[PDB]
RNA sequence: UGGAGAGUUUGAUCCUGGCUCAGGGUGAACGCUGGCGGCGUGCCUAAGACAUGCAAGUCGUGCGGGCCGCGGGGUUUUACUCCGUGGUCAGCGGCGGACGGGUGAGUAACGCGUGGGUGACCUACCCGGAAGAGGGGGACAACCCGGGGAAACUCGGGCUAAUCCCCCAUGUGGACCCGCCCCUUGGGGUGUGUCCAAAGGGCUUUGCCCGCUUCCGGAUGGGCCCGCGUCCCAUCAGCUAGUUGGUGGGGUAAUGGCCCACCAAGGCGACGACGGGUAGCCGGUCUGAGAGGAUGGCCGGCCACAGGGGCACUGAGACACGGGCCCCACUCCUACGGGAGGCAGCAGUUAGGAAUCUUCCGCAAUGGGCGCAAGCCUGACGGAGCGACGCCGCUUGGAGGAAGAAGCCCUUCGGGGUGUAAACUCCUGAACCCGGGACGAAACCCCCGACGAGGGGACUGACGGUACCGGGGUAAUAGCGCCGGCCAACUCCGUGCCAGCAGCCGCGGUAAUACGGAGGGCGCGAGCGUUACCCGGAUUCACUGGGCGUAAAGGG
RNA sequence: GCUGAUAUAGCUCAGUUGGUAGAGCGCACCCUUGGUGAGGGUGAGGUCGGCAGUUCGAAUCUGCCUAUCAGCACCA
């Protein structure tokens, strides 16, 4: 199905996966559909992670999957919180 | 030396024929059908495509002809069927088709 | 690697006085008061007018040769101080300025380009903080250079900091003598820099 | 486990020495689980030479010599003293190889007093002949040929049922003990002469050839020295020895070794494959020699600096020419000296490593690096 | 924000003009020499053939037994072995092998590119919503017995359970013949008739949990279709019979000649048809001031193929990389009666060749499959190894130090160069030795709270004992090309149109700056030269930006 | 790695019949030129592929070995 997975962008040992919506079938870094947000794991710069919420949470209104590690950064990034 | 996917070709052989079969009904019945709705057998004509009917849309319940697989084979024999009881019949007994 | 060997042979050659040896380079006897001429046999006859290409190979080498860069950098750094929007003439030349070892040769520190270098390449060097020894760490604004500590018993940093009592720092460079670390307060200018040297030639020698 | 030796047969054509060899392994499978030839005594483990045991191929029979530590003079009933025999018996000396078993094999032939026992006088009358232990050697009997054929029946016999079947014991007992082992120097580098070169599916270019220092494993750079181009690096993949695995293969043992990624020219024989550093490729060396004199079946005249005869390194055969030192002139046989070579093909040399020199399908000399030239 | 030129036709000049150098690019190769690291990158030929290993599996929460070990002996003991319960071996049944991965052979093509049409259509799993899930019969495996057999296996009969299979109702609903309505290529609604639904699995059991049936809406990925663009040869000029359309059928998820009958004779073409060559296409890539030119390999996108050729089954999906049926070529076993095999997946052999990698470590991350989960499979992947192939970073020392060693070479014999270069003196301290020693990894899961939000906790690292930090500490690799001019760089000697150089003009015929060595010098530096090939300079196919009275060229 | 064949001046290639190794094309110093050609002059040399043994006598019979050409030598 359509889930939200990340793609290996950056170097060797130089990790910067992007957070993205993409037909589970592709490949990995393979083209994928609209970009939702990055992910830093050294966490090297106070700037290593975002989603853009609004749009991050139209693609489960209409049913996505997040990876296990996906959910998490986005229970980060507080997209099931309503209060 | 082999591996667990011939699981999946005799789990076929079988699938194989268990709507090969419901298919050739359907030719034998289709046939045997119009066969006798152009001959003027309106009643035991009609008898036969609700009994078609009935074991075309059956197939669509599997894997065999599916969706407009049978919705169109309905609307020709249901088609042809009467497009023959014309040539003076009347569909006495209006079994499936509809006045 | 970055030549070494004789250097007090391009004092001559290029004509053009030089003093990488620092000290020695800087006596009576800078190689070149002695001769002001090329090495080698000839070295003192007649000159062809030097080729219009000429002019601009010693152009360059006389600066590319003034601070130890080997081409390959050099020409690299060049072309980096193209596409920089502005002038190729000062940029480069500041751009030239920015290297790390220079800069601490340029304040104090060790007494010729040649030894500014080792220093980075053994640890006695130290930006803003946590240490460098790259001689191609490129200096940025508000960034001040200083020794490490394991160095300043030593007896060359001592000496050669001591040439700064009363000397003063080039006009975009200060200096805590005592705390010897002093800040880049701006890449340099064209007048700052009294190089020996015909910018705008060195340019003309790479478009072709 | 058991201690392991090379061993072989050698002697005159025909006698048998390559059914001999026959005999040999069968008989030592049926007292002994899991059984160039392979075979293993309820107290050792083995590694046999059959020899080509014949003029021609003698070049690679002598390689066949510096790879044994005992040689088995195989011999017919029937027949006896033989011309093959005398020479293949010379080169027992020439090349190592302590200690010699005779095998009066056809012993099963003929009926009579003395040729059975008059056989082993023009035996052991030829045998000090050449300075070895002429009198006291273990000179077996019972054809093997006969018993080669006792297992053939029924692939398993135990202490001697048949006979000969035992003879072949006299041998499988008499080689055992008498015939000690000796040592191979393991706290030495690595190294191992090219004795030929093979090709494999997956692995490729292997080596054969006995260690002479130290050992070798999988995962270890080694020296490829040998004439042509020159020395070439390369890590050794498989370590297997008479075709099965041998884990850390020592000196005294012909395995196959597996050079990765190379092909098969780059590998050919007279190479040595040594610790990276051991070994080196040199064309001039001085070296004492020693001219065999005429008695002792070499040169009958003499030479002139500027000579070139051939040099036997290791498993080597190649040629050089001999630069005599000022003063060094017409250097008759009988007599050591001290000159250089210059190989016409760039060789392994270690300065201290015994070599030979001959010449026209004799010996000529024995010489021993002394300091390399080139 | 961007354009540079020269060497060569002469006795000399100018013009046209071909050639050639200075520039930048490379999956390269060959030569000589070769210390380090990181990031890249690594058959361009044989889409040749491949001894071995590993690539795709996962569910007991669909079902029934085989089986090894433990709960308690039916009765009273072994008996009709009934049952509590976790491993385990296939079998049944399910979702998955149609993605990931590899290659470019084929292909000039609606194949790709791009903008659109689909009132001509499909889509498993994925979320939203509507209605439901009541009753029923049975087979074959597994297993037991009998047989052929070298084996791969397989034949007979007999039980057997399911989410496996078939029949009834159930008709919220959808599919069809026909009629009406609004709409306009089959979309939307409406009435009669006919026709189809369906499975229980889990524990903490009138309630959750993953499912089932049908319906609909959303998402995602697809098929078909269309205008436009898409290389050379015209010494290739005409091409076509399912060919062009119709009509009614078959087939399809769907349009259509896609297929078939029937008729009519059309359709295409110098705006380049038909044929021949080549070639996967683009995003992009190198060059160029630009316009152009050349290109399509790392990675992504679409397509194509899976030993060669054909085909169908299974399914939402393939006419199927590691599944099947057949023919062929070829390899292997063979009890010579019939089997077996496809690395253009990973690692590697060999063949050819100028030439291109390790039979690897790990699933920790990321990603994909199956499951409630635990977790399992994963040669995709994340790392490591080899290769100066490339780029970038780094060292072989830094500061002193002579009217100036020695040696080697010119020398108007006065003396000039190598040269502060070395030596020597300090100093620093690549390596090597010592200890500490990473992030990448926080979640599936557990706990409070409803497995919600939220809050709390724990296990988990292949590269690694590497990176980086602290301590100690030895001066510790250099090579190639060139020096008449184009072009930075001059002299001695040997050589005597010889030996030889050469990108172009050209040097060598007893003083050679050009051949060869030497001393010296110039560029560059783990590199440096050579070869090959793209662009540039070349307004040297010209739009930008040329020419045609004798230079090339007006057609008689 | 075993044999077989070919290895004769710089080059082509003659031959012998065991014994003071040929032909021409070239070529070296001349006279000449500037140098060469041509013209008239003068000739001067073959390790019989190589190291080695046999003979009174070794390119011809022996033994070895080296570049090269041809062969179901050649999977630990
Ligand atoms: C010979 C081939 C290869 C040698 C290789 C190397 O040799 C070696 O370098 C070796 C080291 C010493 C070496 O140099 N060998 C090199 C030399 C070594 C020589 C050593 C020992 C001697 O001593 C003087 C030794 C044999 C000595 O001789 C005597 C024999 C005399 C015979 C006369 C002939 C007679 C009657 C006869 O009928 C006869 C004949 O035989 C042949 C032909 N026709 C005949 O008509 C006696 O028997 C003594 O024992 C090492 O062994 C290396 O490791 C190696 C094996 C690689
Ligand atoms: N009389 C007899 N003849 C035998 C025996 N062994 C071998 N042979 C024969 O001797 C001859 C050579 O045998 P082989 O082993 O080939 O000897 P090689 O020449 O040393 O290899 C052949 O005919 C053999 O069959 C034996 O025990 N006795
Ligand atoms: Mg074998
Ligand atoms: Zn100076």
């Amino acid at each position: 199905m359509v889930k939200i997975r990340l793609a290996r962008f950056g170097s060797k040992h130089n990790p910067h996966y992007r957070i993205v919506v993409t037909d589970a079938r592709r490949k990995r870094d393979g083209k994928y559909i609209e970009k939702i947000g990055y992910y830093d794991p050294r966490k090297t710069t106070p700037d290593w992670l975002k989603v853009d919420v609004e749009r991050a949470r139209y693609w489960l209104s209409v049913g996505a999957q997040p990876t296990d590690t996906a959910r998490r950064l986005l229970r980060q990034a507080g997209v099931f919180r309503q209060e | 030396r082999n591996l667990s996917a011939l699981k999946r070709h005799r789990q076929s052989l079988k699938r194989r024929l268990r709507n090969k079969a419901k298919k050739s009904a359907i030719k034998t019945l289709s046939k045997k059908a119009i066969q006798l709705a152009q001959e003027g057998k309106a009643e035991e004509a009609l008898k036969i495509m609700r009994k078609a009917e009935s074991l075309i849309d059956k197939a669509a319940k599997g894997s065999t002809l599916h969706k407009n697989a049978a919705a169109r084979r309905k609307s020709r024999l249901m088609r042809k069927v009467r497009q023959l009881l014309e040539a003076a019949g009347a569909p006495l007994i209006g079994g499936g088709l509809s006045a | 690697g970055r030549y070494i060997g004789p250097v007090c042979r391009l004092c001559r050659r290029e004509g053009v006085k030089l003093y990488l040896k620092g000290e020695r380079c800087y006596s009576p006897k800078c190689a070149m008061e002695r001769r002001p001429y090329p090495p080698g046999q000839h070295g003192q006859k007649r000159a062809r007018r030097p080729s219009d290409y000429a002019v601009r190979l010693r152009e360059k080498q006389k600066l590319r040769r003034i601070y130890g860069i080997s081409e390959r950098q050099f020409r690299n750094l060049f072309e980096e101080a193209s596409k920089k929007k502005g002038v190729t003439g000062s940029v480069f030349l500041g751009l030239l300025e920015s290297r790390l070892d220079n800069v601490v040769y340029r304040l104090g520190f060790a007494v010729s380009r040649r030894q500014a270098r080792q220093l980075v390449r053994h640890g006695h060097i130290t930006v803003n903080g946590r240490r460098v020894d790259l001689p191609s760490y490129r200096v940025r604004p508000g960034d001040e250079i200083a020794v490490a500590e394991k160095s300043r018993n030593l007896e060359l940093i001592r000496q050669n900091l001591e040439a700064m009592k009363g000397r003063k720092v080039g006009p975009w460079l200060s200096l805590d003598v005592e705390g010897m670390k002093g800040k880049f307060l701006r890449l340099p200018d064209r007048e700052d820099l009294a190089l020996p040297v015909n910018e705008q030639l060195v340019i003309e020698f790479y478009s072709r | 486990t058991k201690p392991h030796v090379n061993v072989g047969t050698i002697g005159h054509v025909d006698h048998g020495k390559t059914t001999l060899t026959a005999a040999l392994t069968y008989v030592a499978a049926a007292e002994n689980p899991n059984v160039h030839v392979e075979y293993e005594t309820a107290k050792r483990h083995y590694s046999h030479v059959d020899c080509p045991g014949h003029a021609d191929y003698i070049k690679n029979m002598i390689t066949g010599a510096a790879q044994m530590d005992g040689a088995i003079l195989v011999v017919s009933a029937a027949d006896g003293p033989m011309p093959q025999t005398r020479e293949h018996i010379l080169l027992a000396r020439q090349v190592g190889v302590p200690y010699i078993v005779v095998f009066m094999n056809k012993v099963d032939m003929v009926d009579d007093p003395e040729l059975l026992d008059l056989v082993e006088m023009e035996v052991r009358d030829l045998l000090n002949q050449y300075e070895f232990p002429g009198d006291e050697v273990p000179v077996i009997r019972g054809s093997a040929l006969l018993a080669l054929e006792q297992m053939h029946r029924n692939p398993k016999t135990r202490r001697g049922e048949n006979e000969w079947v035992d003879k072949i014991w006299e041998l499988l007992d008499a080689i055992d003990e008498y015939i000690p082992t000796p040592v191979r120097d393991v706290d030495k580098p690595f190294l191992m002469p090219v004795e030929d070169v093979f090709t494999i599916t997956g692995r490729g270019t292997v080596a054969t050839g006995r260690i002479e220092r130290g050992k070798v494993k999988v995962g270890d750079e080694v020296e490829i020295v040998g004439l042509a181009p020159e020395t070439r690096r390369t890590v050794v993949t498989g370590v297997e020895m008479h075709r099965k695995t041998l884990q850390e293969g020592i000196a005294g043992d012909n395995v196959g070794v597996l050079l990765r990624g190379v092909s098969r020219e780059e590998v050919e024989r007279g190479q040595v494959l040594a610790k990276p550093g051991s070994i080196t490729p040199h064309t001039k060396f001085e070296a004492s020699v020693y001219v065999l004199k005429k008695e002792e079946g070499g040169r009958h005249t003499g030479f002139f600096s500027g000579y070139r005869p051939q040099f036997y390194f290791r498993t080597t055969d190649v040629t050089g020419v001999v630069q005599l030192p000022p003063g060094v002139e017409m250097v008759m046989p009988g007599d050591n000296v001290t000159f250089t070579v210059e190989l016409i093909k760039p060789v392994a040399l270690e300065e201290g490593l015994r070599f030979a020199i001959r010449e026209g399908g004799r010996t000529v000399g024995a010489g021993v690096v002394t300091k390399i030239l080139e």
